[PDB]
Parts: structure tokens; sequence; C-alpha cells
């Protein structure tokens, strides 16, 4: 039962989510380069950074954003970061998008300095993610919902959070009953993920060392987002 | 602290 109310609200994420878009040019380079481990690395960085502000500029332009505090605007970015990026990422590998170049981002993946401890884990992930068989939707549902998540470090104003995240929850169980009559634990199986990408945070966080003590350089805009000293 | 998200989001 899509009301109107919310028919209106989807179709502004859903026309963000394919407006707020990562160049060619740049996603090409996927493809175009050397594979080495060296350059793996700078590739998956130069994609990184330019996502990250792909993201700034989706967030912004979710319904009730802007009306946030100032301190928490950032409190959010800084912890949905990561996430999101996986949730793109995931999208990638899953529906085998053609400017994500999914299996020669795969090849730098696995050869960019990244133990098999976060290796392993990432990519059952990815396997068990895509035999979800999501949509669109659902994908640009999910990371709205990430971004938007009350319970996330430094935060003051929670309780104006949720009032954000709630009507997304909503929509999104509306669509796990209406495409998906035969399994009513569809909306579960999503908000399992929320779960398991918090588990790659903590996981982030020891692979950003890795590089580190390894000298690679990461970015002003990425070393802020997720505090590189 | 933390300028260029600040101004990602001003822009
Ligand atoms: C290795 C890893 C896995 C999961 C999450 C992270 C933050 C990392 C991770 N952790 O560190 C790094 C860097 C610092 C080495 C990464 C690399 O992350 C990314 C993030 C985004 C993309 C990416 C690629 C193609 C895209 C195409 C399109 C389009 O066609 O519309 N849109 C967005 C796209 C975004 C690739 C690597």
């Amino acid at each position: 039962e899509l009301t109107p109310d919310q028919q209106t609200l989807l179709h502004f994420i859903m026309d963000s989510y394919n407006k707020q878009r990562m160049p060619q040019e740049i996603t090409n380079k996927i493809l175009k380069e050397e594979f080495s481990a060296e350059e793996n690395f700078e590739i998956l960085t130069e994609m990184a950074t330019n996502h990250v502000q792909v993201l700034v500029e989706f967030t912004k332009k979710l319904p009730g954003f802007q009306t946030l505090d100032h301190e928490d605007q950032i409190a959010l970015l800084k912890g949905s970061a990561v996430e999101a990026m996986f949730l793109r990422s995931a999208e990638i590998f899953n529906k085998k998008l053609p400017s994500g170049h999914s299996d020669l981002l795969e090849e730098r993946i696995r050869n960019s300095g990244i133990s098999d401890e976060y290796i392993t884990p990432m990519f059952s992930f990815y396997k068990s993610i895509g035999e979800l068989k999501m949509t669109q939707e659902e994908y640009a549902l999910l990371t709205a919902i990430v971004i938007l998540s009350p319970d996330r470090q430094y935060i003051k104003d929670r309780e104006a959070v949720e009032k954000l995240q709630e009507p997304l929850l909503d929509v999104l169980q509306k669509l796990c009953k209406i495409h998906q009559p035969e399994n009513p634990q569809h909306f579960a199986e999503l908000l399992g993920r929320l779960t398991e990408l918090r588990t790659f945070n903590h996981h982030h966080a020891e692979m950003l060392m890795s590089w580190r003590v390894n000298d690679h350089k990461f970015t002003p805009l990425l070393e802020e987002i997720w505090d590189v000293q | 602290d933390h300028q260029l998200l600040r101004y990602l989001l001003d822009k």
C-alpha cells in the first residue's frame, strides 16, 4: 500500500540516487590503468575520494538533512562513510554495473596490500548480499538509512535523527511486502546487513592502519572523513 | 576542525 506521500519520497531519493554522478573518465581508470599493487591502491583511493563527494551531494539531497544541526551533520557523514561506500561497491559486484567494472575492480582490491583476514569476509559479504537479489530501490533506501542511523558515536540529538530514519524504514518494509509477499522475512534480511556493515567498520580501521605503516598517502578528504593524522 | 566536510555541505 504505497501512499502518494511515500510514492513522492522514494521518487525524490531514486532520482538523487542517479543524480549525483561518478564521472566516467575517472571510473574508466579501473579498466585502463596497469595492474600492480602500487597502482591498484592509487586507483582505489581515487575512486573512494570521488565517491565521498558523491555521497555528500547525495546526503545533502536527502529530505530533512539540511534542517539538522551543523555539528551532527559531520558526525553522521563521518560515521556512515565506509558503510555507504561498502554498500555501493556491493551493488557494483552484485548487479555488475558497467561503469563500476566489477571484475577488474575486484582484481585491484584483491591486490592492494589488504590482508586475507579482511579480504575473505569482505567478499563473503558481497556474495551473500548478492543472493538477496536486491533492487536499486532496496540499495538506495538502505543507503539513506545507514547515513541517518541515530546510534552513531559522538551524536547529541539522536531523537531528531530517529525522526528522519523512521520514514524510510516504513517505506522499505512496505516494498518488502509489495514486491516480496512470498517471504515476509525480507525486511528483516535487509536490516540484518545494517549489522553486517557495522562489523566491517571495525575491519576498516585496521585496514587503514596497515596501509599507513606501509607508507600509503590517502587524501585530505578521506583523511578527514575517517580521521587520519 | 573538519573544514572540508563543512565546506562540501555549504558549497
Ligand atoms: C576496498 C573497500 C571496499 C568497500 C568499501 C571501502 C571504503 C573500501 C576501501 N577502503 O579504502 C579504500 C581506499 C582508501 C584504498 C577503499 C576503496 O573504496 C572504494 C569506494 C568506491 C568505489 C567505487 C567504484 C566505482 C563506482 C562507480 C560508480 C558509478 O559508476 O556510478 N559509483 C561509485 C563507485 C564507487 C571503489 C572503491
